[PDB]
């Protein structure tokens, strides 16, 4: 499980970059899909883009789970359901009106993927 | 999605359009009737779309073409086979006529799977009786 | 007689000004058309050069008086139309109250069909956080009289007002206007007596369009001289 | 009653439709060419509308089609892929080609399936290689 | 020889067909775009027809439709369901346009079976929102020359025009109906004309100005008498606030306050600034006009 | 729908980065599918790259655009051809030889995927 | 094919993350699926991340090879393996614990896909 969030330079965080990653990770944890250190997440800070072609100021907040394949559409659906409320529960506000937050969930491949502990 | 429903919104957006071709041919009474025909094949186009989720045309509208057809088919006295397109303008709605057919078959299968569109495709088979007698009221006009 | 008579019906006109206020500079181009019979005008401006430094109303006395109603008994007094086709040159200093000044310069004239405005604005000495570069003006304006009297030597005319702008937080901010009209043709032109103008401004926005801009509606009537 | 035989008469309607919208804008010599394959339409409509029990049309009409084609293959100088709808006349004759070969996929399904209608579909090919050198020769005409 | 492969190329031998029929119709400059398209359409059947060995297509020609899609989209105003045949002419491009989206589910076959054509069928996807375009352009080119009419004071050009199908309600970038402009010139018969149609009596401009209130300040006594004889509001107000009495007490014509009058004109009624129209009436100095408001009062 | 613009550090637009985005916006909203509000897209620029195993110096851009699915390959043939022509025609040059424009579009899954607006 | 190369702050490797890239391409390119010029990478170092809930100190590794669809499960899987045997051994450690290397390989779709030299 990799979770890559991706907030604008606007946005503004009720915490810390830091802190809403260990939030985030508690919150994949306790769906006990997941090992324990398998759960690796990361947070980007975006500088130049461009929402809608209205020239009203505006933030968003996007985060994309990868978990390998093999599990059902209820687990996969309630991964997304239980980020989301973490990640929106997280912002406080930026731009000139709402933030708009959203969590996609996609499946690597089980056969191809490869892992080593150096 | 289905193949089903996207063919049917196919054709019945290419039968609105050569009533859009054909109204401009015809005079002022028959002008007001070709575009009140127009609105209720853009709300079939809803309800089949949608799958049923909307609503489609009330059944006060397929009890308002058959106040025409019982109307019309007073004046034209049938006769034997004549063939299409006596006038330049009664060619151009035995044109549309024979769209309306092929609409019908699409709509027609529509209800055969989904269940839906029954008192639609009940709308497109009246039309194209209309239609037909819309053909044989000008070539008279003319005659 | 030749001046007036490019009035009688329905007149196409273009706005242009060239502004710098406090080294900010900006543009504004207009287009609309003026009923001068009946002294009723509409125009909509845009800001070609993004969103303006200073508020729209500040820039609505700047931005035709040939358009006025002057109604039949004062026809001998109506200067503006008089200068037409070669048009006219109006300078105007505008005082701020307790803030700084515009000092603007305009030709008004005709270019084939069309009653152009074409304007160079200068402004100086305003306070950053003032009622004009603070943006604290409302969007609305009220009725002035425009006091008019001959400039013989000039062969033009002079004026004197002071407008009165809304502030948004329920005070009024003085304009004090000074303004001088001088003939562009050689050829003569009606010296008025002593009288004044009756303005009123309705400004809106066009739902279409995204551009800064005003949309004004405009009335003029001549006024300040007995009836018999 | 079947899926094929009524898609094929839904088609065939629709071909002598179109050659009805379009003899209206041909000369006189062409126009008594146009009327008498309007005829021959309605005859393949009954042969396969009664899947065969009615007599479709005789081989004296196949060797009539024939006739015309080489007649008018001498005038059309054949040349280069050339746009259609050269002028406003031959542009209304492209429409009814491109009629005549879908007709003749649904009539040819007909025959695949029922082993009915083999000299109609004789008939349908023969006739929208007709209308491809009527097409080219009005083009000329006015040239 | 498969079905889908034969199928498919006679779709698009329909389509290109269509195209011919509809480009007699249309101007000399929409007749060059619809002859390059007619060739952009050769080159596919090719490429369907030998199923991929031959070129089709190259990327360079789906980036010329989106040059042409996003010049006309800008004079498209969107509005709502509009019934296709405006015009004639734009009903012969609302029948091609339907016809390539049929020629889109056949090409769309081919791609689902045989994996070819996939830069063919995102060709005629561009292509049928071109046409959508191309046909909404013609309405519109159609309705600025009623404008045109209706300023020239024309008797018989404005039926003409009208019996072909051009907008009653087509506005301008201001927001005029051909209605505000008749009312305006002063062309009696061109407003009935234009009413017989249907235009709508009580539209609004960027001023927001009705064709009575031009018609009160114009001067045209007939043309107040026939909109109040059809529907119009008698106490509309401007931008400012000023109804028909108003801008008639302004003008200085008494006849059309007594027309005004007659059906029903709110004399109690205030603008913006707060004046009543005897109080512009006394503002003036006319005796007259202020001697019959104040009575009806 | 997401756009992720990734061009490398010596390649040398015709505009700004942020124009580029602007730009790449009103060619997505042009075509109808997508709502005015949710066209979200985001510029980065690379900093350590390689191109090939040749030692010429090179440049390239990419362009990722993940929409949700069901849309037929008609629709997702048509947004890649009209990214691809904004793109190239904002590339003025870079490193040594010809630039390279690519643009993928990828299926986000619609059951899975979770939205909220703060 | 592409290669987003995805390494952590605190991660020390054996080399500089430009020769990291070099050694890369060359275990790309001799598998002899992809043309010279073709392969084109990149490389990421992360600053905000976390790795579990735990509260130990960890690096980790991640590269995402993304590869035009219609190659079977056998080149795909060879892929994942070459390029992990690439990154393991350029990796000297970090954190307090082994680093985790992993290599995802997916597909993208060829119909889609579009491309254009300027």
């Amino acid at each position: 499980p990799h979770l890559v969030i991706e907030a604008t330079a606007n946005l503004r965080l009720e915490t810390s970059p830091g802190e809403l990653l260990e939030q985030a990770n508690k919150a994949l944890f306790a769906s006990g899909q997941f090992g324990e250190a398998d759960i690796k997440s990361r947070f980007v800070t975006l500088e130049a883009y461009r929402q809608g072609t209205a020239a009203v100021e505006r933030a968003y907040l996007h985060a994309c789970l990868s978990i390998l394949d093999g599990r059902d559409i209820a687990t996969r659906t309630l991964l997304g359901a239980s980020l989301c409320a973490v990640l929106a529960e997280a912002v406080a506000g930026g731009g000139e009106e709402g933030v708009q937050v959203s969590v996609e969930v996609r499946e690597m491949e089980r056969l191809s993927y490869a892992k080593r502990v150096v | 999605k289905d193949s089903p429903i996207i063919e049917a919104n196919g054709t019945l957006d290419e039968l609105t359009s050569f009533i859009g071709e054909a109204k401009h041919y015809v005079d002022e009474e028959m002008k007001g009737i070709l575009e009140e025909i127009q609105n209720d094949i853009y709300k079939i186009m809803g309800e089949i779309g949608s799958k049923g989720k909307i609503e489609g045309i009330s059944e006060e509208r397929i009890a308002w073409l058959l106040k025409l057809i019982l109307r019309y088919m007073e004046m034209v006295n049938l006769k034997s086979f004549v063939l299409p397109g006596g006038t330049l303008e009664s060619a151009k709605l035995d044109v549309c006529r024979t769209i309306a057919r092929r609409a019908l078959r699409k709509v027609l299968t529509v209800t055969r799977e989904f269940g839906i569109g029954a008192e639609a495709a009940a709308y497109l088979l009246a039309l194209s009786d209309l239609l037909f007698l819309l053909a044989r009221v000008i070539e008279i006009e003319q005659g | 007689s030749k001046g007036e008579e490019l009035f009688t019906g329905v007149v196409p006109i273009l706005v242009e000004l060239d502004g710098d206020v406090n080294g900010h500079k900006f543009s504004v181009r207009g287009e609309g058309e003026g009923d001068a019979t009946n002294g009723k005008l509409t125009l909509k401006f845009i800001c070609t050069t993004g969103k303006l430094p200073v508020p729209w109303p500040t820039l609505v006395t700047t931005l035709v008086q040939c358009f006025s109603r002057y109604p039949d008994h004062m026809k001998r007094h109506d200067f503006f139309k008089s200068a037409m086709p070669e048009g006219y040159v109006q300078e105007r200093t505008i005082s701020f109250k307790d803030d700084g000044t515009y000092k603007t310069r305009a030709e008004v004239k005709f270019e084939g069909d069309t009653l152009v405005n074409r304007i160079e604005l200068k402004g100086i000495d305003f306070k950053e956080d003032g009622n004009i570069l603070g943006h604290k003006l409302e969007y609305n304006f009220n009725s002035h009289n425009v006091y008019i009297t001959a400039d013989k030597q000039k062969n033009g005319i002079k004026a004197n007002f002071k407008i009165r702008h809304n502030v948004e937080d329920g005070s009024v901010q003085l304009a004090d206007h000074y303004q001088q009209n001088t003939p562009i043709g050689d050829g003569p032109v009606l010296l008025p007596d002593n009288h004044y103008l009756s303005t009123q401004s309705a400004l809106s926005k066009d739902p279409n369009e995204k551009r800064d801009h005003m949309v004004l509606l405009e009335f003029v009537t001549a006024a300040g001289i007995t009836h018999h």
